[PDB]
């Protein structure tokens, strides 16, 4: 999670840096084009954070949905952690939508400059532990615990199938 | 935080190019020191939303009691100028 | 365009 | 044992390096935010060293450096755990903060006191990883609370802002 | 802000882009593709499933021992 | 899953209890049934420091497999093929408790169809 | 260095959105005077912006040419030995 | 037409809503008139003295003075043992003391009860 | 409700003075007037070497630069870290306590020489 | 509005609106900006309590 | 109080930004930052103040209905994410009374600028209070807005604060 979200804030931070201090989505759009960097940033880990399979999200936040799922626990609860990953990619669209598609809310005169060699590089390796650090960790840490592989079809692919809902 | 100055000659030229957009006044007759109410004919609801179209642009509100006193292009100069500390 | 920030009196 | 133990609080100490040349020791306050982001960049890289001993054999450590008090039949020592946990935070928080360090260059680039905003960055970095490595309880609750200052202080950065203070 | 490029606002225009930005951010974007239909290929078994789910209604009482009816 | 109306929503003693079981005796049912062997020992689970948990009768394959992680170093784009043996017996091992979930569901049955015929019929 | 504000009579809300708004606006007798400030955003290079699906297949064209590549070149390394 | 605003103490009723800033009847734009011909008038002495280049200090406040003395030094002066002060300060004061004695005396009376018959789990306390 | 005669007369007698105001709080070409700040002999002999773009001699720069930073925050470091844990630190009792290695069926301790039995045969499967 | 005399120590200190700072005009100037005060203004018994950083009695949506 | 034409054009100015945040895109904005105008449109004028406050009573109880939970705030206005940002940054002048000489002479033409403003406000200040003590009814200034200087060479009646005021970025 620290690898992602954390460049989910710096990629913010360009937006805000670029927009003269605007945090309302509401005043921005249209950035898609003008901050590609920023934006191939901002929908990498976007989709981490949504646990698109085999990036950094996927190797732990689906592997715990497929444990809670086939694990004694309050049904109730697990019912919770279910719709609430339904309702990450809502949040992680409307970010996308209100920043990057649509047309430009911002005002005229403004000075989107996302080039400064400091930001590029402090994104950039974020955005590559953003997509590899997963990987390498899962298949390095010695394992402590007895997996469950073996479950029924609908509990497999159940944390894929209501982030696209 | 690497924004670029205002002057007084660029804060002059948005005030008017952003009137010279509005489908309400002639921009031939359109002058610095041209009234709002007393020259070009504008209803004081018009006038309002000469301020809203004039903060969108800069950026910063401008207090509704200050707001109402800006009958003149000239003095959204003064105004804008002033507010953010622009001398040359 | 240097301009002169004004702060407190930082030798003490 | 011995790479080991050296490497594993090595890591620790060069964080402290910046602080305390702080001490009018160094004084080079147009290039302080560069020092501190190379500090973290090193530490980093020696804090690997540790982390793939343990990913080869397993290697786990606890070392208990100082004897700090003895109260009847509790003794209080520094104590620091590097296993797997503390063994795979640490380059990750470090990795982390590196990146996010080099864009506080560009960011707060017109902070006139972005040499203090810098060394409180430096701060948290060193009270999280005592969190982190803290072997026992009143360890743990240096750190603990460590992190909850220095979360005041960076959060009321803006100490005009009566929002920021609320 | 210290140093970058040195790219001029535009009044009302798109903004000005340099080669190296767009390139790369097209790089990585590219890396991301290629990163997940590549795993997706080898390991596709994490993503839909390791071993089949055994059905215990398609068993048979011999290997379950459910005893006769009759004693 | 699928049963949890049949266990609220429907008849109780169709559906076993997952704390209890299991409840009828371990022979009846079967023809001396072979005791499930452990191929690994105590003093060589020991020795690996294999957690707790996982000194079940699937173990002398996940020792095999971290002998491979510290015998391959750095290779951890490797060792899939122990992987698989550890995650396999792991599969059959799951598959028996689901195995001895069924055995219990439908002795139940066949107890409240004895006891009701029995109990009918008189 | 100063700022040369681009023509002012080029905005046009002509082949715009903003101008079925004015036809909206019209078939009840009323217009707003305020669509060609606002029109400098749905021309230039701000027009044809994508959509949803078309960012998240950004780099796709190339990823996957590097996809059919490597697994191609792989099959082929492991004939080799 | 829409349901009215319930005005709370911790929410004030929003002036457009209040239905008396409308109506402006001669007496009540008076007060207003002496409101702002006092308030202006402070404001007036207030920038004397604050504008003056020969006046280095502070500039007492009378009504920060008047402030804190009445939140202070002003309030016995002005109390009187009644009802409601008597049954007040018994609540407040004497309760609490007397519902915390009962909690602790009566924890403390049951967990001696558990020691002296050995019920009570002790194998590795030995720091007290 | 424009601003009558008087308040725009005294907005601009105000604001010329603002204007000169701010013009005041410009730095002439010499401020700030620094003291006579001496430089150490490595500072004046870099500048120097420096003053070429010469993209060349900057990587040994920066190699100079981590050089001098990788031996003063990284070996100097470690070396009394090292110096302190391996003779004031191991040498008291459990101060350092080491998990014990992990043994596997098959191995061989560098001990004693030791050569654990291999394992049981396994019941061979497949998949 | 003299507080009433109910005996609890308040004298002749008038009672003002109980009105927090944080719903005054923020743009009127203001002798102390952050407390949206002006000098010689009588203060509320309970200004530190409702200085802008405590306690807000603005009117909510809902 | 504040009359009642002001309040309406404060109502519509408020109803706008609420609207304009509902709507968000521009083209939307436009389609119905129109249709509330007629609406005031259709209402102008018309006499009849008994009648005009019942249309304003009726608007404002409609605009606290319909506003905008989380209105858009301009970064820098109350409200704001930057908002008192940099009053952190805005040290008053009369610090620079008490800074060391040694600290004054690295910056020998500021201060020689200084003392000019400081014998300026001096010279000036007798005239100020005559200024106000002229241009005041017996009974006490009745309004906050001061008069300009009735002369040549004479400053506006206290201008020193007002003129000397920190900048709005400081640093
Ligand atoms: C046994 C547990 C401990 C019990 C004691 C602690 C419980 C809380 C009792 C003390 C609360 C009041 C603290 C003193 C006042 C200082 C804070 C303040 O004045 O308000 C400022 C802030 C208000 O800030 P704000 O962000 O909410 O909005 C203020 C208005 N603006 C935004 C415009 C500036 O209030 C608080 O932070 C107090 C909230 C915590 C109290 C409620 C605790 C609930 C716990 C549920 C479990
Ligand atoms: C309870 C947990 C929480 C407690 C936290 C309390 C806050 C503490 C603040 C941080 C303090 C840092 C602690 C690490 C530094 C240790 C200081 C030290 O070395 O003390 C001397 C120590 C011997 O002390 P010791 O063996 O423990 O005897 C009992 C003492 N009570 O070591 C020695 O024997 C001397 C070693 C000398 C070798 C190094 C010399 C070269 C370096 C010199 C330049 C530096
Ligand atoms: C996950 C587990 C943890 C969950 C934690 C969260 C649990 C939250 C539970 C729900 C909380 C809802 C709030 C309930 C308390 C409401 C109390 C209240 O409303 O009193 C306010 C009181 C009103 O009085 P007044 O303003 O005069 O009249 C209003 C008429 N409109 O004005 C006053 O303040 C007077 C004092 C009233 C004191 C009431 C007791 C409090
Ligand atoms: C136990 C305390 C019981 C207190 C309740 C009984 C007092 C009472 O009800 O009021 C009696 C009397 C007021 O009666 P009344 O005639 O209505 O008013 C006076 C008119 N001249 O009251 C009086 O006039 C005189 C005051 C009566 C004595 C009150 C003293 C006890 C209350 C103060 C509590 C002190 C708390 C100390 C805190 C310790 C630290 C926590
Ligand atoms: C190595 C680092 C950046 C080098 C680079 O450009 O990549 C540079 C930036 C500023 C330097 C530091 C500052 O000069 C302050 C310290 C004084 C001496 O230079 C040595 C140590 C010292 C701590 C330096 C170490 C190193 O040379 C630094 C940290
Ligand atoms: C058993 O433990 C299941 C508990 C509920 C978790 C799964 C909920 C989602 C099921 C979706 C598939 C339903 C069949 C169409």
């Amino acid at each position: 999670h620290a690898f992602f979200k954390a460049m989910l804030f710096m990629c913010s931070g360009s937006i805000i840096h670029s927009l003269n201090d605007e945090q309302d989505i509401r005043k921005m759009g249209g950035l898609f084009k003008a901050m590609p960097f920023t934006t191939t940033a901002l929908i990498v880990g976007s989709l981490a954070l949504t646990g698109m399979p085999f990036l950094t999200g996927f190797y732990s936040k689906d592997l715990i949905i497929e444990a809670a799922n086939t694990s004694y626990t309050n049904a109730w609860a697990l019912l919770m952690t279910l719709i609430a990953t339904s309702f990450t990619a809502i949040y992680s669209t409307r970010i996308i939508f209100f920043a990057l598609l649509g047309q430009p809310r911002f005002p005229t005169l403004v000075n989107i400059n996302e080039n400064n060699p400091l930001l590029i590089n402090s994104i950039k390796r974020l955005l590559i532990g953003s997509l590899f650090a997963g990987y390498i960790i899962s298949n390095n840490i010695p394992p402590t615990t007895i997996p469950q592989m073996t479950m029924p079809y609908y509990l497999k692919t159940t944390a894929l199938i209501v982030t696209i809902l | 935080s690497d924004a670029p100055p205002l002057t007084l000659e660029g804060i002059k030229d948005r005030v008017l190019y952003v009137l010279k957009l509005y489908d309400k006044i002639d921009p031939e007759k359109l002058s610095v020191n041209s009234h709002f109410m007393k020259d070009l004919g504008l209803d004081s609801l018009d006038q309002v939303e000469i301020i809203m179209a004039m903060e969108d642009e800069f950026g910063f509100e401008i207090p509704d009691i200050d707001a109402e006193k800006l009958m003149c292009p000239q003095e959204i100069v003064d105004y804008i100028a002033d507010k953010k500390d622009v001398y040359e | 365009k240097r301009l002169f920030i004004i702060k407190p009196s930082g030798f003490y | 044992m011995n790479m080991f133990s050296s490497l594993s609080l090595v890591t620790l100490l060069l964080l402290t390096m910046p602080i305390m040349m702080m001490s009018f020791n160094t004084y080079k306050p147009s290039n302080y935010p560069l020092y501190v982001k190379t500090a973290i960049s090193y530490a980093f890289i020696t804090s690997m060293i540790p982390t793939m001993m343990f990913i080869h054999s397993g290697q786990e450590l606890i070392i208990s450096n100082w004897h700090w008090l003895t109260i009847q039949t509790l003794k209080l020592s520094l104590s620091f755990k590097m296993d797997y946990f503390s063994m795979m935070f640490i380059p990750v928080a470090l990795f982390v903060t590196w990146s996010i360090m080099e864009f506080s260059m560009w960011y707060m680039y017109s902070d006139p006191n972005i040499n203090k905003f810098f060394k409180y960055l430096l701060l948290f970095l060193i009270t999280m990883l005592i969190l982190v490595t803290a072997n026992n309880l009143f360890q743990l609750f240096i750190g603990w609370e460590g992190v909850g200052i220095m979360s005041f202080l960076l959060i009321g950065w803006w100490y005009g802002r009566a929002d920021a203070n609320t | 802000a210290g140093g970058g490029a040195h790219i001029e606002p535009r009044y009302r225009q798109f903004p000005q882009l340099t080669r190296s930005q767009v390139i790369q951010a097209e790089f990585f974007s590219a890396t991301m593709w290629f990163w997940i239909l590549w795993r997706f290929w080898h390991d596709s078994d994490a993503v839909l499933g390791h071993f089949p789910y055994p059905d215990p209604s398609q068993w048979t009482d011999e290997e379950l021992g459910i005893p006769p009816d009759d004693e | 899953g699928a049963h949890l109306a049949r266990r609220y929503l429907g008849d109780a003693s169709v559906e076993p209890d997952p704390l209890r079981m299991p409840t009828f005796p371990p022979d009846y049912g079967f023809p001396e049934r072979k005791e499930r062997e452990m191929v690994a020992t105590q003093q060589e689970m020991n020795d690996a420091q294999l957690v707790l948990q996982q000194r079940d009768y699937c173990a002398h394959y996940l020792i095999r497999f971290l002998k491979c992680k510290r015998d391959s170093f750095p290779n951890f784009l490797a060792c899939k093929h122990e992987r698989h043996d550890w995650d396999y017996c792991e599969h059959l091992d799951y598959v028996k408790r689901m195995k001895e979930f069924e055995r219990e569901r439908r002795l139940l049955q066949r107890k409240k169809r004895r006891e009701q015929r029995e109990a009918d019929m008189a | 260095s100063k700022m040369e504000l681009p023509d002012y009579k080029q905005w046009k809300i002509e082949g715009t959105p903003l101008e079925t708004v004015q036809e909206k606006l019209a078939a009840r007798g009323l217009r707003d005077p305020w669509g060609r400030n606002e029109a400098w955003r749905y021309m230039g290079g701000f027009a044809n912006n994508v959509s949803f699906v078309g960012a998240l297949l950004k780099g796709f064209k190339w990823g996957f040419a590097a996809f059919v590549v490597a697994i191609g070149a792989e099959y082929y390394l492991e004939s080799q030995k | 037409s829409f349901p009215k605003y319930e005005a709370s103490r911790l929410s004030s009723l929003p002036t457009t809503l209040d239905p008396a800033e409308y109506d402006i009847s001669s007496e009540t734009r008076k007060a207003q008139a002496e409101r702002l011909a006092i308030r202006s008038r402070l404001k007036r002495e207030y920038q004397l003295q604050y504008y003056d280049p020969s006046r280095r200090g502070v500039i007492e406040d009378p009504a920060l003075v008047r402030w804190t003395y009445a939140r202070s030094a002003n309030i016995y002066p002005n109390f009187r043992p009644n009802t409601k002060t008597s049954l007040l300060g018994a609540l407040f004061g004497i309760g609490p003391l007397v519902f915390w004695y009962y909690v602790f005396k009566t924890d403390r009376d049951r967990k001696e009860k558990l020691i002296q018959e050995g019920k009570l789990d002790r194998t590795f306390n030995i720091s007290y | 409700s424009g601003y009558t005669p008087e308040e725009k007369l005294r907005l601009q007698q105000l604001r010329e003075l603002r204007r000169r105001w701010l013009k005041d709080q410009e730095l002439s070409p010499r401020e700030p007037v620094l003291p006579p700040q001496r430089v150490s002999p490595v500072e004046r002999f870099w500048n120097k070497f420096l003053q070429d773009g010469a993209l060349w001699k900057n990587v040994i720069y920066k190699t100079y630069r981590h050089s001098i930073f990788a031996f003063t925050h990284v070996l100097i470091p470690v070396w009394i870290i090292h110096y302190y844990l391996k003779y004031h630190v191991t040498t008291k009792p459990y101060t350092i306590v080491e998990k014990k290695p992990r043994i596997f069926p098959g191995d061989t301790i560098l001990e004693t020489g030791e050569v654990i039995p291999p394992m049981k045969e396994f019941p061979d499967q497949h998949h | 509005e003299p507080y009433p005399d109910d005996g609890t120590g308040y004298g002749d200190y008038p009672k003002l609106p109980d009105r927090s700072q944080q719903e005054r005009d923020p743009w009127y100037d203001w002798d102390h900006p952050d407390l949206r005060l002006n000098w010689g203004e009588p203060m509320h018994w309970d200004l530190d309590m409702y200085i802008r950083n405590r306690v807000d009695t603005s009117p909510t949506p809902v | 109080y504040l009359t009642h034409q002001q309040k309406v054009l404060r109502l519509y100015k408020r109803a706008l930004r609420h609207l304009e945040s509902w709507c968000i895109h521009r083209d939307k904005y436009r389609y119905f930052a129109c249709l509330l105008r007629a609406r005031f449109d259709e209402h102008k004028n018309e006499k009849d103040m008994v009648k005009a406050t019942q249309l304003l009573r009726e608007a404002e109880e409609e605009f606290w209905h319909g506003q905008h939970p989380q209105p858009y705030i301009f970064p820098e206005s109350p409200g704001g994410t930057s908002y008192e940002r940099y009053e952190c940054y805005k040290v008053p002048e009369w610090c620079l009374d008490d800074w060391h000489p040694s600290e004054k002479a690295m910056y020998p033409d500021y201060f020689a600028k200084r003392e000019q403003w400081k014998k300026l406000r001096r010279e000036s200040w007798e005239r100020e209070v005559k200024q106000l003590q002229e241009e005041t009814p017996v009974g006490g200034p009745r309004t906050e807005a001061l008069p300009p200087a009735r002369k040549q060479g004479d400053l506006p009646p206290l201008w020193w604060h007002i003129v000397t005021r920190p900048r709005e970025r400081p640093m």
